[PDB]
């Protein structure tokens, strides 16, 4: 019955044990060990700098 | 996977909103173009409230 007004809230998450990963996969989900972005980014035996 | 420019998720606000004392009313226009798919396995609302 006494509680304060004005709460503020907040959240958080923790993982442990877990590399964060971004397949380089153009539905984002595993179609294959050698994907499919593998073939077409990398298209006709080019070269991209990357950062 | 085709190369067009398209989204993967989506994000649809409702067209019109409703108050009551015992309910609240959200209507949707869900659009789905030419050359596009869509399970409705993956829809899902996002309530934001107090």
């Amino acid at each position: 019955r006494n509680a304060v007004p004005n709460q503020v809230t907040e959240r958080k998450f923790l993982v442990d044990r877990y590399l964060w990963q971004i397949p380089f996969s153009s539905n984002f989900l595993n179609m294959g060990t050698l994907t499919d972005l593998g073939q077409n980014v990398m298209y006709a035996n080019s070269s991209h700098s990357l950062n | 996977t085709t190369d067009r420019s398209q989204k993967l998720q989506l994000r649809v606000v409702p067209i019109q909103t409703e108050d009551n004392v015992n309910y609240y009313k959200a209507r949707f226009t869900l659009n789905v173009g030419d050359n596009r798919l869509v399970d409705l396995g993956s829809s899902y609302f996002d309530i934001k409230g107090t």
